[PDB]
């Protein structure tokens, strides 16, 4: 989930 | 893309873990039945 969030951010 | 790949990788691990858990659950279930039966048998033996 965290990774996904990060991806979304970038 | 790298992040996505990482996520995908993690997912497989997660799946594996889940599978393991289910296996363990099944084992537990199996044991419980035995215990239920075993107790009854013990009782029977005591009676005898």
């Amino acid at each position: 989930v965290k990774d996904q969030q990060e991806a979304e951010k970038k | 893309r790298d992040l996505e790949a990482s996520i995908a990788r993690y997912k497989e691990e997660y799946a594996v873990l889940i599978s393991e858990a289910q296996a363990i659950k099944a084992d537990l279930a199996a044991v419980e039945a035995k215990v239920n039966r075993s107790t009854a048998l013990l009782k029977s033996l005591s009676a005898e």
